[PDB]
RNA sequence: CGAAGGUGUGCUGUGAGGCAUGCUGGAGGUAUCAGAAGUGCGAAUGCUGACAUAAGUAACGAUAAAGCGGGUGAAAAGCCCGCUCGCCGGAAGACCAAGGGUUCCUGUCCAACGUUAAUCGGGGCAGGGUGAGUCGACCCCUAAGGCGAGGCCGAAAGGCGU
RNA sequence: UAAGGUGAUAUGAACCGUUAUAACCGGCGAUUUCCGAAUGGGGAAACCCAGUGUGUUUCGACACACUAUCAUUAACUGAAUCCAUAGGUUAAUGAGGCGAACCGGGGGAACUGAAACAUCUAAGUACCCCGAGGAAAAGAAAUCAACCGAGAUUCCCCCAGUAGCGGCGAGCGAACGGGGAGCAGCCCAGAGCCUGAAUCAGUGUGUGUGUUAGUGGAAGCGUCUGGAAAGGCGCGCGAUACAGGGUGACAGCCCCGUACACAAAAAUGCACAUGCUGUGAGCUCGAUGAGUAGGGCGGGACACGUGGUAUCCUGUCUGAAUAUGGGGGGACCAUCCUCCAAGGCUAAAUACUCCUGACUGACCGAUAGUGAACCAGUACCGUGAGGGAAAGGCGAAAAGAAC
């Protein structure tokens, strides 16, 4: 990632932020109702909103 | 009988609270040599 | 930068097992290495009732510094120290005695 | 008034006990985990968008962590927001 | 404050010497006067907050010459 | 193949001391001749810590008061259940505010805390629990009084005030 | 830069990575809630409440931006009162607050010493206040000297505890001159002639070099004791590296280093070279700091306490001369010598340490050394300002004791 996402539009991109959002939330359900195994994975979609937010920046204001 | 220390919040913070340390010159002497000396505590707050 | 790595045969330099070979299973931050077959002990490894596990004597290999080994040379049989050099754009380890890269 | 990115962020978590129990098979109220500075309309909307269930009403109250003291040292758990949401006659999730 | 507009003139302080020499503080405070100048250039009168020594400043060098250095010092009046 | 330190012993010095060695200890010590001093303790109602004494003495906090049966428990005068007895009742009941801040409820535990035992607790640990248009706060309004654009005043800091 | 990693107590879980988007280190960016100068208004800090402008496959309410005060500048506006001026609105730019010491300035004690005490001392100290910079302040003679001469300021060593001052008590205490560190000189008080000519600041580029990550870095084995070898013993070897640390006891040759040799995509410091905007060089003819110098009165500063007291500052009252002039040479006068006040700037040598890096100690080693070796300005005490502890060591390795 973050060469890949770079290569978006800003329409796409901010339907990924939507989509990555979407996935923190069930994921969030998932491990408070303690059915999440994969404990890893809140992590790796955290730090993709923040790749996705730091490259929606970028492309902003510059 | 009856003691010296009656509380009230309302006046423990008109008179002690950091609003009221930052009203006067000499107050914000106080928070000064308190942030000097490391205090944890500057005032009594929530 | 680090002489020794996990997956090399070693020679043990000092203790109870000096003169022993073993390959290294794990290098640790602390600069001790886990060393297979090397520095044994025989824990006695408590019972938890959450697996309904019960107690047990276990071998194990206890952490060994890693300046108590040296890279072992299987062509001279000996005990060796690494060097540095460049070799193409790539550093290498070379056995300083036969000047020879790993 | 409401924003996807918002209502996603504005609940945290289901509150299992007892009381949470009763209060799903006696008066059809789910017990939830909800962001502190989130407000009743925001729990309503995002309820019905995320769960896709109709809200009759949301009421909130903020629970105080506790404190445990370690010797000379003390430690404060998190205050957080619960929010009673009773979903109308018709049951699902 | 106690501070003569023209010459910057305000209290000094210094000692009560009595006969025995016993040194007290003390202050020598300016000889001000609120006194109203006739400013022709202007059509006005400035009133200034004045020592005797600066009015006898203000009848050497006139009001006109006294205010430009006022304006000079951002001083207004 | 046992340093410093600790604890004995033998010899030695006029003495402050010194050397040798048994035991303890487990990694450091330092001749000699010089060099520098935070250099020698019994007292200062000295300073800090530890430990005695009195002494298993005084006391155990309202003279409202207990008795028994059953239970739990390793143990029950004290906890739980039961039947009695007694005390307060313009309070020793109930409800607010202020102040406190989880002490509340349930389970579990008893070292320390509880002037005793404690299975019990406002104690330890874990979990649970506080739901508002109309109850309070915020909010609108002002009181004493505070602050106060400009301003007036004052070496500076500041004081007063529209 | 890399074969290991996801900071600690602190495991475990789920995972990431191994030749190059694992991690780690450094340069530059992004994000950076709320309180706090806190700045939209309020307020009992981390909270309460707005106005205006914008967004709404939902254009309710929420989200987002702006809106403090003061100063300078500009535009629009605009009284008493005709013009004007005040006032009013908006915009641009700046300030504000914090924090070690050193530094300049405004104020300024007392205990104490005098064996009492008032002059005097302590002392322009402690403290309060304002302001500033890498230094600050001072500074190119109306300075000294002594008839010979020196040549701004600052700092060091002498002169010298001298000459003096002094209830001539207690105390206070120079300068001249000499030896040194460092050295630098300029501009305005204005016009013309020639014109952007010396310098300085802001800043693009280029090179050197410094910093902020790094890279390589020599040479040992046998034997004995021992749980373990770095120790003893034997024989080798490196050294521009025997600084130091670690490793199961004391290691030049095991590990990290050390001597020596090197390195930057990026940002930055200092030099020169060079581009640009602004500033002005040289020459000739001028000009030469007035409520000032001096004086009376009251104080203060000078080592100098009013003394025979020159010099400096000035709260108050006064008040010149104009280079054929004026100041100083310690009352004052003459003579002579020397300098040119009432405008301004200026580097170095000097002072300091909150902080960063390297190194060092006849400094401490847990009642010591910081208050604090340790989750300490904590626990605890106090309404508050404020006060303020105790507390280090299993072992080589947890092998931390299965049963
Ligand atoms: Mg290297
Ligand atoms: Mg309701
Ligand atoms: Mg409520
Ligand atoms: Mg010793
Ligand atoms: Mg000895
Ligand atoms: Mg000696
Ligand atoms: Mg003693
Ligand atoms: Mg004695
Ligand atoms: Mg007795
Ligand atoms: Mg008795
Ligand atoms: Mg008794
Ligand atoms: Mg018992
Ligand atoms: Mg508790
Ligand atoms: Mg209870
Ligand atoms: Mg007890
Ligand atoms: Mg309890
Ligand atoms: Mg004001
Ligand atoms: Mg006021
Ligand atoms: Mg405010
Ligand atoms: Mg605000
Ligand atoms: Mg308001
Ligand atoms: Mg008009
Ligand atoms: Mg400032
Ligand atoms: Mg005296
Ligand atoms: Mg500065
Ligand atoms: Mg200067
Ligand atoms: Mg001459
Ligand atoms: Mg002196
Ligand atoms: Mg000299
Ligand atoms: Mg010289
Ligand atoms: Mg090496
Ligand atoms: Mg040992
Ligand atoms: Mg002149
Ligand atoms: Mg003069
Ligand atoms: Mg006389
Ligand atoms: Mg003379
Ligand atoms: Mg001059
Ligand atoms: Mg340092
Ligand atoms: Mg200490
Ligand atoms: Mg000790």
């Amino acid at each position: 990632k973050a060469k890949e996402l770079r290569e978006k539009s800003v329409e796409e991109l901010n339907t990924e932020l939507l989509n990555l959002l979407r996935e923190q939330f069930n994921l969030r359900m998932q491990a408070a109702s303690g059915q999440l195994q994969q404990s890893h994975l809140l992590k790796q979609v955290r730090r993709d909103v923040a790749r996705v937010k730091t490259l929606l920046n970028e492309k902003a204001g510059a | 009988m009856k003691r010296t220390f009656q509380p009230s919040v309302l006046k423990r913070n008109r008179s002690h609270g950091f609003r009221a340390r930052m009203a006067t010159k000499n107050g914000r002497q106080v928070l000064a040599r308190r942030r000097a000396k490391g205090r944890a505590r500057l005032t009594v707050s929530k | 930068a680090a002489k020794i790595r996990r997956d090399d045969e070693v020679i043990v330099l000092t203790g109870k097992d000096k003169g022993k070979r073993g390959k290294v299973k794990n290098v640790l931050s602390s600069g001790k290495v886990i060393v297979e077959g090397i520095n044994l002990v025989k824990k006695h490894q408590k019972p938890v009732p959450a697996l309904n596990q019960p107690g047990g004597i276990v071998e194990k290999e206890a952490a060994i510094q890693v300046s108590n080994v040296a890279i072992f040379n299987a062509a001279t049989g000996k005990a060796d120290r690494v060097g540095f050099r460049f070799e193409d754009g790539k550093k290498v380890r070379f056995f300083k005695s036969n000047s020879e890269t790993i | 008034m409401i924003r996807e990115e918002r209502l996603l962020k504005v609940l945290r978590a289901p509150h299992v006990s007892e009381k949470a129990s009763t209060a799903m098979e006696k008066s059809n109220t789910i017990v939830l985990k909800v962001a502190k500075d989130a407000t009743k309309a925001e729990i309503k909307a995002a309820v019905q968008k995320l769960f896709e269930v109709e809200v009759e009403v949301v009421n909130t109250l903020v629970v105080k962590g506790k404190v445990k003291r370690h010797g000379q040292r003390i430690g404060r758990r998190s205050d957080w927001k619960k929010a009673y949401v009773t979903l109308k006659e018709g049951q699902n999730l | 404050s106690r501070v003569c507009q023209v010459t910057g003139k305000r209290p000094v302080t210094g000692n009560n010497r009595s006969h025995a020499l016993n040194a007290t503080k003390r202050r020598f405070l300016p000889n001000l006067h609120s006194h109203r100048f006739w400013v022709e250039s202007e059509k006005r009168f400035v009133t200034l907050r004045v020592s005797a020594k600066g009015m006898r400043v203000i009848d050497k060098k006139g009001i006109d010459t006294v205010l430009a250095e006022l304006r000079a010092r951002g001083e207004k009046y």
